[PDB]
Parts: structure tokens; C-alpha cells; sequence
């Protein structure tokens, strides 16, 4: 029940998406999320590329609420930032506005780890600091991404915003801010464990195997794929790659709720010559290196051992040439395909 | 706590959109001033300030969600008319909206329903003779309508973050924030929290909470770099709540302000 005419005056200003945008076959992306299209303003003259957002249901979930109250609010040049939100009434399907990212990290890395078949000198590192930086942002708001992953870290192309790192799909939405509430090769050792709660460190954890794969063109904790968080051949490769871990590397595992299932499944002495520098040897990166030090902070077992990405950011990796650049890409061609569209039914 | 975005309020849409102008807010209530005096609308705000804390309560939300539910209701009332939705209605759609904005624990379609249905018979019957005529698919509806024309603005900064700082900075929790807490709730039953920082609310409650209590403050006060001008409003509006509530008695008053509310115009 609400006032007629109050009604279609607001039924007369709505802007509403199929008006506004050209989307139609435009699909670029497709998940758990909902639909993601790349669209163009049909009237304004914009000539810019836009990524349309039509969010999984309908009517305003939780996860729908918590990430436009957030996006609503949060601006820095590495998050991927809100243009516009559309309620469409009919359908109760809601759809977000954010310009288009040509580019992400999973389709950068596959391009590369194919032509075994990073080439501007300081990519790998101007791509590690605009992540730090992002993520310094959030966290320093009190957001956690809590699904961080190659795919998510979006780079713009072509365009005013050249080589510029998107943070993009925050998990916004986790009930009880819970882990255990509905791959793994980005989650921290301490999910795997039985961790009740998403925290700081477990972002920097991911950004820490992020950077990995971008030295190496691999997934460090690559692992088979497919409601109980422990998960044996996860932890398997994590130990296979970082050791398992000393009583004096990691005193409060103890407190983990699964910590005597990993007791119960694992012996220290199968892991006694396996070590993070022995790793990144056997995929040529320098164990003396600033990137190799700084990588093995990232990559601490214990969470409270783990730097912060504003400690990250001060790395003097950071400082050594060559220097990060606004412009991944530095101003060297784009030799990445754009996206393909989805046809599929 | 929701801590989320807690330092940004400079920088955040609660202060860019929604700290208003004193005179632009009273000029937009005028069209609703044909119906109602001065005096009556402050009872009715007043009124479902009541409302929306109850429902709140029923529904075990924490004051925080409960004030979040508030201010949107106080939002869109202070752009558009009574008529242009049935209150009764946008009450439960604000507490609904606000705690999905949390996410420890969700409210079902049934219990915000029930819980509507229940609080108003319990504790509003003098203000209302039927049942809650509203289904699910009306707060739903309403729910666009709202999100939609508070710009998507739903982190809202409130009071008791800040006064919990203060108290604790004086080091007198045990004495004074009980009292300034509660006065704190009051002051969501006035225009303040369109008009002040949270913060500024925060110390004027603070200060009304010492006067009270007869604790000597001064000091501490003239510790802080704070415009004193503006909290000393914010003081006085607060006295002058006191004085409306004690002259008010809502049980008796608020079926005949509703029945002069403008009501929303049928399709033809
Ligand atoms: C949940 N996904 C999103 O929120 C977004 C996806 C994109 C996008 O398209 C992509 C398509 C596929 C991938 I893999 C990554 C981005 C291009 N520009 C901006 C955004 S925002």
C-alpha cells in the first residue's frame, strides 16, 4: 500500500537498467555471484566500457544488503568502485555498476603458465604493492575480502586507468562472520584447521600465495579440486611445499579444533627436507632476493606471525629497482586477449 | 561491535548525504504541517521510535541494528511525505533492512512478520484497532522502495561508539554511562541524529549525564577541541525532550494524531 501518485512519479524517474545500458549476449562472467555483462551507456555518449552486475535472487539478500552498504561507502583507486545500483521491481533483481576490467590476475597467469610452450621488468611487484594497497584499505576499515584469489584481482585496460589493480568480490556476506557457515589453495592453514572466524591475517596469507604464483606462473598449494573445513591433501601440500610446522613456529596451534586431527593424519618427519627456499629454487627465484624474503612473510604458518600488509607495503622490495608503477604494464603493449563473451544456455 | 568503516565518517555517506540542513528539513516537512501541528508530528516521530524499538526488542537485534532501523525511517520521512507510505509499514521495513546490513543472524519472512503482528496488538492497541494488514510481499516491496531512495546509503554512525571512548577516557564507566546510554536511546526521539556528528550527540549526553549525576566534568570538557556553541544545542534540545515527554502521553493522544495523518491516495 503506498500513494498512487507518489507511485508513478517514482515509477517515471526510474532509471532502469535495459534502458540505460547495451548488455544483450555481453555475458563475461558467470558464478555463485550471479551474471556479470559488459555493457555501454546507449545514450550518453560514453564510449567507456562498463561491467553490469545482476546479482544471484532476488529481493535483497544479506550478501546483496552487506555489499552495497559497503561498496556504498568504500573509495580507494584499487577497489573496485560502485558507479551505480538499479532495483529492477518487477523481477526484484538488483544490478551494480562498475567500470570494466579488461584484465584479472587468473587469465594473466594462465596466459603465461600456457607459453611454457612478468615481462615488463616490474609487474610482478607493482601488481603486489596496488594489491597490499587495496587491502591495507579495507583492512583499515575493519573489511575483510576473505575470498581472495587470482581472479578477483582485476587490472583495467586500455583507458585512463591503465594497469591499475581492482580488488573485486568481497566476500561481503559470511554469516557470523564464520568460515563454517555456507578450491582451496589460497586458504590459510588456520581454515584449514578449524578456524571459527575470517581474520586479517587470512587475507595476507592468500595475497602471500598470489604473489607466489606470480613469480612462478603455479599455484604454490596446487591440489585436487572439488561442509567440514579440515581438508588432508591441502595441508598435505602446504607441508609438502612449507614444512610442518615446529611446536616454537606455531605455539597456539594447540588451540586449533582440529589440531589432533592433524596429529592424528601427519608426522613431521615426512616433510624434514621440504622448505619454502627449497620450493622457489626449483622455480628459479633467488632465495637471497628482497621478493624471496618478503614472499616467506606472507607465507608465515602461524597467524600472528604473519606481516601486515601495511608492514608489506614498507618491505624494502619495494624500494630496489625497479620501483612499482600506477601502470602495471608500464606502458609496454597489452599482450593479453580481452575477454570473451558467454553464449552458453 | 560491527566495526566496519568506523574511522571513516569524514569521508563516509552518513556525513556527505544525510548531516542536513536545519531549514531546508523544515521547510520539507511543511506539506505534511497541512495535516498535523508541530507538536503532533514530534509525537508521532516520537511515537514509532517507540515502535521500531520494540520490534527490535522482540526480535533480540542489538541497539545498534535497532537505531541503524530507526534513522532510516527518520531518513525517509524527512524527504517524503506520511502519505507516501503507510508508516505502519515502513517501520518493520527499516528494523528488517538493518539487520540484514548485519550479518550475525538472520531474520526469517515469518518472524519479522509474527513479530509485527504480536508487538503491535501487545503493546500498541491503543494506537491501533486492527491486526497488521501487511503480508511479506509488501515489506518486500517496501524494502525496494526504501533502499531505492535512501541512495543505498545503509552504514549509519551512531552515539555509543564514541561515548563508550569518552566515558572510558574520563575512567568513569561504572557511574555515568548507564545514565548517558539511556540518554543516548532518548535522543533518537528528535531530529538530532539528522542534523549532529554522532560524536557531538555522544558528549552533549555525556554532559546532561553528568549534570545529572553531579559530577563535576569541567575540565575535561575544556580538554577537548569541540565546537562547545553546537553541543550546548544539542543539550538544549534534549531538555526540551524531557519537557515534551512528561506533557506528552502518548497512549491517550496517538489514535487521534493517526487518524489526522494524511493517508495514501488510492489508484484511480
Ligand atoms: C563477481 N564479479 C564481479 O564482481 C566483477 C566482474 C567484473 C569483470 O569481469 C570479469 C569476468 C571474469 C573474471 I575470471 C573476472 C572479471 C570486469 N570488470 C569488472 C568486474 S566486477
Amino acid at each position: 500500500k503506498m500513494d498512487y501518485d507518489f507511485k508513478v512519479k517514482l515509477s517515471s524517474e526510474r532509471e532502469r537498467v535495459e534502458d540505460l545500458f547495451e548488455y544483450e549476449g555481453c555475458k563475461v562472467g558467470r558464478g555463485t555471484y550471479g551474471h556479470v555483462y559488459k555493457a555501454k551507456r546507449k545514450d550518453g555518449k560514453d564510449d567507456k566500457d562498463y561491467a553490469l552486475k545482476q546479482i544471484e535472487g532476488t529481493g535483497i539478500s544479506m550478501s546483496a544488503c552487506r555489499e552495497i552498504a559497503l561498496l556504498r561507502e568504500l573509495k580507494h583507486p584499487n577497489v573496485i568502485s560502485l558507479q551505480k545500483v538499479f532495483l529492477s521491481h518487477a523481477d526484484r533483481k538488483v544490478w551494480l555498476l562498475f567500470d570494466y576490467a579488461e584484465h584479472d590476475l587468473w587469465h594473466i597467469i594462465k596466459f603465461h603458465r600456457a607459453s611454457k610452450a612478468q615481462l615488463p621488468r616490474g609487474m610482478v611487484k607493482s601488481l603486489l604493492y596496488q594489491i597490499l594497497d587495496g587491502i591495507h584499505y579495507l583492512h583499515a576499515n575493519w573489511v575483510l575480502h576473505r575470498d581472495l584469489k587470482p581472479a578477483n584481482i582485476l587490472v583495467m585496460g586500455e583507458g585512463p586507468e591503465r594497469g591499475r589493480v581492482k580488488i573485486a568480490d568481497m566476500g561481503f556476506a559470511r554469516l557470523f562472520n564464520s568460515p563454517l557457515k555456507p578450491t582451496f589453495w589460497y586458504r590459510a592453514p588456520e581454515l584449514l584447521l578449524g578456524a571459527r572466524h575470517y581474520t586479517k591475517a587470512i587475507d595476507i596469507w592468500a595475497i602471500g600465495c598470489i604473489f607466489a604464483e606470480l613469480l612462478t606462473s603455479e599455484p604454490i598449494f596446487h591440489c585436487r579440486q572439488e561442509s567440514n573445513p579440515y581438508h588432508h591433501d591441502q595441508l598435505d601440500r602446504i607441508f609438502n611445499v612449507m614444512g610442518f610446522p615446529a611446536d616454537k613456529d606455531w605455539e597456539d596451534i594447540k588451540k586449533m579444533p582440529e589440531h589432533s586431527t592433524l596429529m592424528k593424519d601427519f608426522r613431521r618427519n615426512t616433510y624434514t627436507n621440504c622448505s619454502l627456499i627449497k620450493y622457489m629454487e626449483k622455480h628459479k627465484v633467488k632465495p637471497d632476493s628482497k621478493a624471496f624474503h618478503l614472499l616467506q612473510k606472507l607465507l608465515t604458518m602461524d597467524p600472528i606471525k604473519r606481516i601486515t600488509s601495511e608492514q608489506a607495503m614498507q618491505d624494502p622490495y619495494f624500494l630496489e629497482d625497479p620501483l612499482p608503477t600506477s601502470d602495471v604494464f608500464a606502458g609496454c603493449q597489452i599482450p593479453y586477449p580481452k575477454r570473451e563473451f558467454l553464449t552458453e544456455e | 561491535d560491527d566495526k566496519a568503516m568506523a574511522g571513516n565518517f569524514w569521508q563516509s555517506s552518513h556525513y556527505l548525504q544525510w548531516i542536513l540542513d536545519k531549514q531546508d528539513l523544515l521547510k520539507e516537512r511543511q506539506k505534511d504541517l497541512k495535516f498535523l501541528s508541530e507538536e503532533e508530528y514530534w509525537k508521532l516521530q516520537i511515537f514509532f521510535t517507540n515502535v521500531i524499538q520494540a520490534l527490535g526488542e522482540h526480535l533480540k537485534l542489538r541497539q545498534q541494528v535497532i537505531a541503524t532501523a530507526t534513522v532510516y525511517f527518520k531518513r525517509f520521512y524527512a524527504r517524503y511525505s506520511l502519505k507516501s507510505i503507510d508508516p505502519v509499514l515502513m517501520a518493520p521495513t527499516c528494523v528488517f533492512l538493518a539487520s540484514k546490513v548485519e550479518e550475525f543472524g538472520v531474520v526469517s519472512n515469518t518472524r519479522l512478520i509474527a513479530a509485527a503482528t504480536s508487538v503491535l496488538k501487545t503493546r500498541f492497541s491503543y494506537a491501533f484497532p486492527k491486526e497488521f494488514p501487511y503480508r511479506m510481499n509488501h515489506i518486500l516491496e517496501c524494502e525496494f522502495y526504501l533502499l531505492e531512495l535512501m541512495d543505498c546509503c545503509l552504514i549509519v554512525y551512531h552515539p555509543y561508539r564514541p561515548l563508550l571512548q569518552y566515558v572510558q577516557d574520563m575512567g568513569q564507566e561504572d557511574m555515568l554511562l548507564p545514565l548517558a546510554w539511556r540518554i543516548v536511546n532518548d535522543t533518537y526521539r528528535t531530529d538530532l541524529c539528522l542534523l549532529y556528528p554522532p560524536f557531538m550527540i555522544a558528549l552533549a549526553c555525556l554532559h546532561v549525564a553528568c549534570v545529572v549525576q553531579q559530577k563535576d566534568a569541567r575540565q575535561w570538557f575544556a580538554e577537548l577541541s569541540v565546537d562547545m556553541e553546537k553541543i550546548l544545542e544539542i543539550i538544549r534540545v534534549i531538555l526540551k525532550l524531557y519537557e515534551q515527554w512528561k506533557n506528552f502521553d502518548e497512549r491517550k493522544e496517538m489514535a487521534t494524531i493517526l487518524s489526522k495523518m494524511p493517508k495514501p491516495k488510492p489508484p484511480p
